């Protein structure tokens, strides 16, 4: 179970290959490359990005309203007269 | 006539675990992570040799023993920030490992899981007892703050702090210590390593499907040999980068002055990879309600596989999981930009309401999730 | 000016470092990518067929 | 039959240099 | 017509490894130089004037 | 029974099942199910055609998964087309497993 020789137990399959020598090593990295690629980010793009964007408001938002406490207080010296 | 590499019990060794390692011929970058933590923990080593050549244990020549080594000791300097930067990307490795399992279901080998465990304490553990030798202002306050946290203790308490400081304060017998057992676990880490490979390789590496992978196995010499070799230049393209243009960005200032027993600094924050468990204490305004709780948390990771109630390892295939997976993702960064900001109104309110997610997600949602997904696929 | 260099006077050495550490970079990743796709390729194109007895 | 099996085309991968199936092959060994 | 340039490189030194090896130490004794020769030319002409030694000239010899 | 809510458990059944992308693979519901010794069993029990196909289905999604490529369209699962090969011999092991433990008890 832990040899080559012996994992599983396959039939009636059949494989073929090229030599690294007989074939580019950059087939198609322009017209058939790019696309995939960017099929595999539009196929993920709403299941994260969103999320993280809701992170970026929500850093956003403290900073303002962690400032904005510093701010001096016009109603508490209107009285102090 | 045969080969050699099948005969000797020392190639009999290598030939297992590197050359003829049959491993599934799909696995995805994530998988290159787990050589990098070895190779970067034997880089570590010998930049800490070259370094402790040169460095005094003490409390009244440490600062000052450092302060030689980059201005006198031939390529010092690098050879301390490579040291200091090699440590953050230890931990950027080794939070990603364990994303990787946790995303497609690797923790259902428990053998291998709980060696991790151990593995991540004890390089806990080693980081932080480093990051004091320096003896700066941060060094030295922070190992006051994260050692009194032992007095929360029932009875025994005040006796373990002093007992760990060897007196009543921190001072040099509680340097030359921490010193020693800096420079040993490391090693200790090495043979823990060695088990977590070993339990591993009776049952193999996890596909992203998570499907046996027993029809399409291949031989580990010449493929993953050059990916591991491609990963490990990038990680050193990062390292190098980070070295050589920014050496002190993920540190802190304060640690280049002299460290004061009398001397308090405002904010006095730890370091970033121990910033999201400091939240989580904060949030929490008993001692002993943080310290159990920052302890509930690394035991979450030993109950996952208890939790676990999907009828498929990977959640490639389950979209919902998924999203709950990057929502606590975005909420330990919320944790750790926490940690960097001072205890102010919106930070510890913030800070609790993630704290809590945090707990109620794994706990809770993750499970129930998992069982509405199994009712939709008619299981 | 003179402060900063008393803090760092590694700072010339250390962006020269840097410099050559990118040019070198920049050879190399190209480099053993291409080499990483060459071993691969006999992978990346395999192709496969099933022929049960019927 | 084992005889129907065929290679299917590997022409959109190969070498500019073997792309036909009519010039030897030997002489661009070195050369590749 | 001629035969190629690499089909030259691969029959007299990359057919067999030992000149292979010879080749590949030479080839880094003869970079080593260029290269480095290069890149501190190109650094002193980022920052002409600022690198002492380009300041000698205004105080030496006495 | 319900009709309306029915139809809407049925469609948006179909809109999860595409959203997994197994089907986008070739791969049956049966294939992705994770692999304790009650499925080994299972698989055992298995014909040796529907065996066979298994496996070679299970070749190739992982052989696309190897280049990041996908299956195309016209070759997607379909939901209707589906069949729970696997389900029988499986619910069988499970329903034996039960009566030795509640015989084990007593
Ligand atoms: C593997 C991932 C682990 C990464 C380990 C080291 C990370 C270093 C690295 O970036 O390279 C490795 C890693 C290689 O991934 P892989 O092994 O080929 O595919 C398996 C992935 O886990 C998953 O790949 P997948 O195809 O199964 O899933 C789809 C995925 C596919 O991701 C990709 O396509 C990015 C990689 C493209 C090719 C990279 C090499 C050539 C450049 O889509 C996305 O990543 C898009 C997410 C949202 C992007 C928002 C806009 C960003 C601009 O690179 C990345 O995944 C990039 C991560 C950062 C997000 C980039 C988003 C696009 C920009
Ligand atoms: C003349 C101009 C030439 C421009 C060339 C652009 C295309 C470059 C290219 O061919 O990339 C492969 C890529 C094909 O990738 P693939 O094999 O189909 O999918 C898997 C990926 O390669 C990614 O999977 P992978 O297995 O092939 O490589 C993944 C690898 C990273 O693979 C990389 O590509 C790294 C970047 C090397 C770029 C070398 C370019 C050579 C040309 O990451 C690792 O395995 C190690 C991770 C270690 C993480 C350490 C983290 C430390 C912190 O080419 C493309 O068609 C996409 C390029 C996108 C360019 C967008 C430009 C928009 C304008
Ligand atoms: C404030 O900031 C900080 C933090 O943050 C809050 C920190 O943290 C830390 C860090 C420090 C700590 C916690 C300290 C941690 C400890 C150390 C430095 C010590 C380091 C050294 C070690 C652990 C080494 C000592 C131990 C050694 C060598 C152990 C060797 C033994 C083994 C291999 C045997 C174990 C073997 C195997 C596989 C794993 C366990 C055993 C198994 C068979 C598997 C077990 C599981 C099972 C069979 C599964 C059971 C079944 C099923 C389904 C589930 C059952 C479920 C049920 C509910 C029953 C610091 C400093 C900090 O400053
Ligand atoms: C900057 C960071 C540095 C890089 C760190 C990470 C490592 C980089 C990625 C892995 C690169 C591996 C090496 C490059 C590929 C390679 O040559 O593989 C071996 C290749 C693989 O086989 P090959 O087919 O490429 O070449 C051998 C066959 N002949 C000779 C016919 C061409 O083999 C050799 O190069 C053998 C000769 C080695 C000569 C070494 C001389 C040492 C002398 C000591 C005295
Ligand atoms: C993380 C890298 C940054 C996000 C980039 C987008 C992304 O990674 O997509 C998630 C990816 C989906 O791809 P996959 O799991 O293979 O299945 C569907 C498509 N094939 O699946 C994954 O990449 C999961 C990765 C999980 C472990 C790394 C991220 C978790 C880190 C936790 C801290
Ligand atoms: C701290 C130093 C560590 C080292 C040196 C180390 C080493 C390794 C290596 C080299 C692998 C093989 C990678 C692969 O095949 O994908 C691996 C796998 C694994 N590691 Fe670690 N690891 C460490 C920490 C951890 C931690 C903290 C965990 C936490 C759970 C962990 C859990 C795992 C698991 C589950 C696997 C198997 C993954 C699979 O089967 O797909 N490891 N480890
Ligand atoms: C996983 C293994 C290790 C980790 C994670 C680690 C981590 C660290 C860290 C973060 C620091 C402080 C860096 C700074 O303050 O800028 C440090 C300091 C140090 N470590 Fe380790 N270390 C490891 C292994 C070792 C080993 C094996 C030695 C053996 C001598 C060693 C010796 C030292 C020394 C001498 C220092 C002093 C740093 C200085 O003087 O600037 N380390 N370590």
């Amino acid at each position: 179970g832990r040899e080559f020789g012996n994992l599983t137990r396959m039939r009636h399959v059949i494989s073929y290959s090229l030599s690294p020598f007989e074939q580019r090593a950059y087939p198609h990295v322009f017209t058939k490359g790019i696309p995939n690629v960017l099929r595999r980010i539009r196929e993920s793009f709403f299941r994260v990005v969103p999320q993280f964007v809701v992170f970026y408001l929500i850093y956003t938002w403290g900073t303002e309203e962690f400032e904005r406490s510093k701010r001096k207080n016009p109603a508490a010296y209107e009285n102090d007269k | 006539m045969t080969p050699m590499r099948k005969t000797n019990p020392l190639m009999k060794l290598i030939n297992h675990s590197f050359i003829d390692l049959p491993t599934p011929s799909n696995i995805s970058a994530w998988w290159n992570f787990g050589s990098l933590l070895g190779a970067c923990l034997i880089l570590q080593i010998t930049t800490g040799l070259f370094l402790a050549m040169h460095y005094s244990p003490d409390a009244s020549t440490a600062f000052s023993s450092i302060a030689h080594i980059t201005r006198d000791v031939n390529y010092g300097w690098i050879i301390r920030y490579l040291h200091a930067n090699g440590a953050s990307m230890f931990f950027i490795c080794l939070f990603l490992h364990i994303g990787r399992g946790l995303y497609y279901g690797s923790f259902l080998y428990s053998e291998t899981w709980n060696i991790g465990i151990i593995l991540l304490l004890a390089t806990m553990a080693t980081a932080f007892m480093g990051y004091v030798l320096p003896w700066g202002q941060m060094s030295f306050w922070g190992a006051t703050v994260i050692t009194n946290l032992l007095s929360a203790i029932p009875y025994i308490g005040t006796d373990l702090v002093q007992w760990i400081w060897g007196g009543y304060s921190v001072d040099s017998p509680t340097l030359t210590r921490f010193f020693t057992f800096h420079f040993i676990l490391p090693f200790i880490i090495a043979a823990l390593a060695t088990l977590h490979l070993l339990f591993l390789h009776e049952t193999g590496s996890n596909n992203p499907l998570g499907i046996t992978s027993h029809s399409d196995k291949i031989t580990f010499h010449p493929y993953y040999t050059i990916k591991d070799a491609l990963g490990l230049l990038l990680f050193l393209l990062s390292l190098m980068t980070l070295t050589l243009f920014s050496p002190d960005l993920l540190g802190d200032p304060d640690n280049y002055t002299l460290a004061n027993p009398l001397n308090t600094p405002p904010h006095i924050k730890p370091e970033w990879y121990f910033l999201f468990a400091y939240t989580i204490l904060r949030s929490v305004p008993n001692k002993l309600g943080g310290v159990l709780a920052l302890l509930l948390s690394i035991l979450i990771l030993a109950m996952i596989p208890i939790l676990h109630m999907s009828k498929q390892q990977s959640m490639m295939f389950r979209p919902l999981s998924q999203s709950l997976y990057w929502l606590l993702a975005a909420d330990l960064l919320i944790l750790t930009w926490i940690g960097g900001q001072p205890v102010s109104y919106p930070f510890t309110i913030i800070g609790q309401v993630a704290s809590v997610l945090y707990f109620t997600t794994i706990l809770i949602l993750m499970p129930t999730i998992s069982l509405i997904e199994n009712k939709m696929l008619k299981w | 000016t003179f402060l900063r260099w008393a803090s760092e006077p590694e700072h010339d050495h250390r962006k020269r470092m840097g410099l050559k550490m990118l040019m070198m970079m920049a050879l190399l990743v190209p480099l053993v990518y291409t080499i990483k796709r060459h071993k691969w390729s006999v992978l990346k194109s395999r192709k496969l067929a099933y022929r049960p007895p019927k | 039959s084992h005889t129907d099996i065929k290679v299917p085309d590997f022409s959109e991968y190969r070498r500019l240099e073997v792309l036909d199936s009519t010039k030897s092959s030997r002489e661009s060994s070195e050369a590749r | 017509a001629a035969a190629t340039l690499t089909s030259k490189l691969y029959s007299l030194l990359f057919r067999r490894t030992s000149t292979f090896a010879l080749t590949i130490i030479v080839g880094v004794m003869f970079f080593e130089r260029a290269f480095d020769q290069g890149a501190d030319a190109i650094y002193d002409h980022i920052n002409e004037g600022k690198l002492w030694k380009h300041i000698k000239h205004k105080y030496e010899n006495k | 029974a319900v009709s309306a809510s029915g139809k809407w458990l049925d469609g948006i059944r179909k809109w999860y099942y595409n959203a997994a992308g197994f089907n986008k693979l070739g791969l049956m519901r049966d294939d992705t199910i994770y692999e304790d010794e009650d499925v080994k069993e299972a698989i055992r029990r298995l014909p040796e055609n529907l065996y066979n196909d298994r496996m070679f289905r299970i070749k190739r999604a992982l052989d696309l998964n190897l280049k990041h490529q996908i299956l195309p369209k016209e070759q997607w699962t379909k939901y209707e087309e589906e069949n729970f090969y696997l389900e029988p011999y499986l619910k069988e092991v499970i329903r034996e497993r039960k009566e030795r433990e509640e015989w084990a008890k007593k």
